[PDB]
């Protein structure tokens, strides 16, 4: 309902918590040529030496990918190098963090939500010292374990939360400096343009809304199935590619048989060569296709990991002002949690509601002078004129302490008449 | 496996036999491949020393003695979740990682000098 | 096309995209930056520009006393955009390359 | 006699084809109400015609 | 062999376009729905709209 002297201002607000999932790394794999192509055969190996250095190149490529994975994880999570702890007493002003802090009653000290996340996703090929698993493995295919176990990533995450809630954004710039939690929240409202006495007078309301939002996250996660699609896709794609690589050992490519020991146990060497060469060509082409597509996927994952590192630096360790970078609304703060092969952010945000209509004006003419607002806007309640801040309706009398003068009142388009009250004269009155 | 009376083999996804029936005493035998894996050599720089340690990947230690052999005498054989480590001694301290072996284990060259393997440390501890 | 090669149509036609763009402009000029954080809240246009100068460190005073000058400069700039687009050929190289 | 080269090729091309529509959706669908501009055009002297 | 060459080069081009589309989505979200303070992200000078 646009009009040239009408404005709408909110009267209440809401605290919103939302989630965001990002992949970080994938599975490290290794493949051996002389086993994949010429398994356990000396004739085949001597025939393969005539191609030179294809196999050295393939191994170098796969090793490069394998190292890059550990680099990704290190960048995302190792943002701190002291392991902070949270005190035993939990007087956090009425906010309740029980469902995201660590829990000692488990062999791995993961929180509640991290357990839900680790049960949602069905990983495979854990890689640790040892089903399509063995059928694959029996042909030169192996899976390597990651450098950071799953119990160290949880320590990193708990350190980040403890620092955030006990010190604020100061531990990301130097030494951690403590400060009560309610005063931290007051600072974070001055960050978005709302005066800070709005928190101290609505503290219980805000605490209750925050707690309820966390509860809804909990059950919505504990019920619905397709929350974590983004991670499951990675797992699936890797499994599928590896499976098709294994299947390609059953094809002829035009020889008499797909089994190398049959070609060797029937024909004499000068005719066995003509057949073995055909097998070698086919299998070599299969490896090259595999390796190329793996390189492209690795590039994709690296891009996503750099994005996650940026979100950690800017949304968790500080307060962001970029729009929609850390959720929908005005950003207040964020918390990290770990999931298999990736990370999950919980964004806490401020959203206004309960708006109303008023008439407005750009300036006030008093005595041939024009007064403008220092900070805020002029509104009319129907008969009277007040000043208010722009994000929360709270009216006040117009005085000479919250307005400033500039010029006469002949040039502004849409100026109105009123009176401006001087605070000193009533003292002199 | 319960081969029915008319059956003779069992095949794999890659068309490799993995069970069989003995042609004389009609009983079922599984076939399993022997062990294999990589070999990683862990070295400080050649400028510093001429000593090394060896990692057999994904192989339980016992089978290394089963199958150069001037090291497997050991006295310092050690079993990690990444494989079987030979030529390095285990300490109880925790330091920051120097050469990454895996699964949370790193190794370094220090004191009369030798190669040690330990569990990496994430950082100092602190309470606000 | 006659050798196994085909081209598929996109999911969003060319009128749906135009509707989306017109929605974005109408919201921006009638409500400001508020429709991207919640509900849309209306506000006169001149006052929204006063806010946007306060955003870059210039007092809002400056706008209300120079309103027609600013309006004229904005209109002229749009005019030059359109004719310069209607004349020169290689403006859109980036797309033609694809 | 070559097995699964063609299922692989078709799979790759289909992946690309879907990703295109994802791109467009991300860029343009930033709103989910279709606002309209009023019939009267008193925008303070600016001109958006 | 000719098909394999085609498909590989198409995959690489698709990756490039995806990067560009992510950039365009960010510019829509930050320059249009708000007011940006990053220098030269939304033009040369001080950004207004
Ligand atoms: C502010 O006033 C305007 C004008 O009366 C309200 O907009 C009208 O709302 C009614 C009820 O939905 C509609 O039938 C009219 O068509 C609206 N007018 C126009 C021009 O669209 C507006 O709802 C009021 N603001 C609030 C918050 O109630
Ligand atoms: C923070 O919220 C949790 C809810 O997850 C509270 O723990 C529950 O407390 C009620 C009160 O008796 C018990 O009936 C539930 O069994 C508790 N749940 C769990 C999982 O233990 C917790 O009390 C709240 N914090 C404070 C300080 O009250
Ligand atoms: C702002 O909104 C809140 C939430 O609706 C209002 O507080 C709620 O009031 C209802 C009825 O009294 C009850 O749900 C609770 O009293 C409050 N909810 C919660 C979660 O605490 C509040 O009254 C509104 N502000 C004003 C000024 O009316
Ligand atoms: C507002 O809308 C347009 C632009 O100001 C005006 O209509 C045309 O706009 C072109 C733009 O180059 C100008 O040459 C003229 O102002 C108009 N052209 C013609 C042929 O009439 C329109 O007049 C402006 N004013 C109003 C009140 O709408
Ligand atoms: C002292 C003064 O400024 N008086 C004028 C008054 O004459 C005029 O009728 C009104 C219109 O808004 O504006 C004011
Ligand atoms: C608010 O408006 C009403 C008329 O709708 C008026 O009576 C009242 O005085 C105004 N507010 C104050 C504080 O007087
Ligand atoms: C607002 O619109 C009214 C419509 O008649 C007009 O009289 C007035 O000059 C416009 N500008 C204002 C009130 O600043
Ligand atoms: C290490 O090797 C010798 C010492 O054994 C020394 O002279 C040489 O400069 C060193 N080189 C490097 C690269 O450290
Ligand atoms: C290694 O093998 C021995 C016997 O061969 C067995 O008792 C032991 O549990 C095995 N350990 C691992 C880690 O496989
Ligand atoms: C030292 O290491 C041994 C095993 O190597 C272990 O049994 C013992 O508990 C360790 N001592 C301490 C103090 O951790």
């Amino acid at each position: 309902a646009y009009s040239n002297n009408s404005i709408a201002i909110p009267t209440n607000f809401t605290i919103s918590v939302t989630t965001e999932i990002l992949p970080v790394s994938m599975t490290k794999t290794s493949v051996d040529c002389t086993m994949y192509i010429c398994g356990d055969s000396t004739e085949c190996s001597n025939l393969l030496l005539q191609y030179g250095s294809f196999c050295t190149q393939l191994n170098r490529a796969l090793t490069g990918i394998a190292v890059e994975q550990d680099k990704n994880t290190q960048e995302v999570f190792a943002q701190v190098k002291q392991i902070y702890k949270t005190p035993p007493i939990k007087d956090f002003g009425g906010f309740n963090f029980s469902q995201i802090l660590p829990d000692p009653s488990k062999p791995s000290k993961r929180s509640f939500i991290e357990d839900l996340l680790f049960n949602k996703v069905t990983l495979a090929d854990a890689g640790f010292i040892k089903d399509l698993i063995c059928a694959q493995k029996f042909n030169g295919l192996t899976v390597l374990p990651p450098l950071l176990t799953d119990e160290m990533i949880a320590q990193y995450t708990s350190a980040l939360l403890a620092g955030t809630i006990t010190s604020g954004w100061t531990f990301g710039a130097g030494a951690a400096l403590q400060i009560p939690f309610a005063m931290q929240m007051a600072y974070r409202f001055n960050g978005i343009g709302v005066t800070q006495n709005v928190l101290y007078e609505n503290q219980k309301l805000i605490a209750n809304q925050f707690n309820s939002a966390i509860g809804k996250i909990q059950d919505s996660l504990s019920s619905t199935a397709s929350a974590l699609g983004k991670l499951q896709d990675v797992v699936n794609q890797n499994a599928q590619a590896l499976n098709t690589l294994v299947k390609q050992l059953s094809s002829n490519f035009g020889a008499i048989s797909s089994v190398l020991n049959d070609i060797l146990s029937r024909l004499d060497p000068p005719e066995a060569e003509v057949q073995i060469d055909r097998l070698i060509t086919g299998r070599l082409q299969s490896l090259q296709t595999y390796v190329t597509q793996q390189l492209i996927r690795a590039a994709e994952i690296r891009a996503s990991a750099n994005l996650a590192a940026t979100k950690m630096s800017e949304c968790v360790l500080g307060q962001s002002k970029r729009v929609d970078f850390c959720g929908k609304g005005y950003h207040l703060m964020s918390f990290p949690q770990s999931a298999p092969h990736g990370v999950v952010f919980l964004h806490v945000t401020y959203v206004p509601a309960q708006e109303k209509n008023f008439t407005t004006a750009p300036a006030i003419c008093h005595d041939g002078k024009a007064h403008f607002p220092r900070e805020g806007v002029f509104v009319s309640n129907g008969t009277h004129w007040f000043v208010t801040q722009r994000n929360f309706y709270e009216p006040q009398i117009i005085t000479t302490d919250n307005t400033f003068v500039s010029g006469n009142c002949d040039v502004v388009i849409g100026i109105v008449n009123n009176t401006v009250y001087d605070p000193l004269q009533p003292e002199l009155d | 496996k319960k081969f029915l009376p008319f059956q003779q083999f069992g095949r794999d996804i890659a068309d490799t036999t993995d069970a069989v029936r003995d042609p004389q005493t009609l009983e079922i035998l599984d076939i399993t491949p022997c062990s294999f894996g990589g070999v990683s050599v862990i070295t400080p720089g050649t400028n510093t020393s001429n000593q090394v340690a060896v990692l057999y990947q994904g192989v339980n230690c016992t089978e290394v003695p089963v199958a150069w052999r001037v090291y497997s005498t050991g006295s310092n054989v050690f079993q990690t979740r990444a494989g079987c480590l030979i030529g390095a001694e285990h300490v109880n301290n925790s330091y920051e990682c120097d050469i990454p072996i895996g699964a949370g284990i790193c190794a370094s060259y220090q004191t009369s000098q030798s190669i040690i393997a330990y569990t990496m440390s994430l950082g100092a501890e602190n309470s606000v």
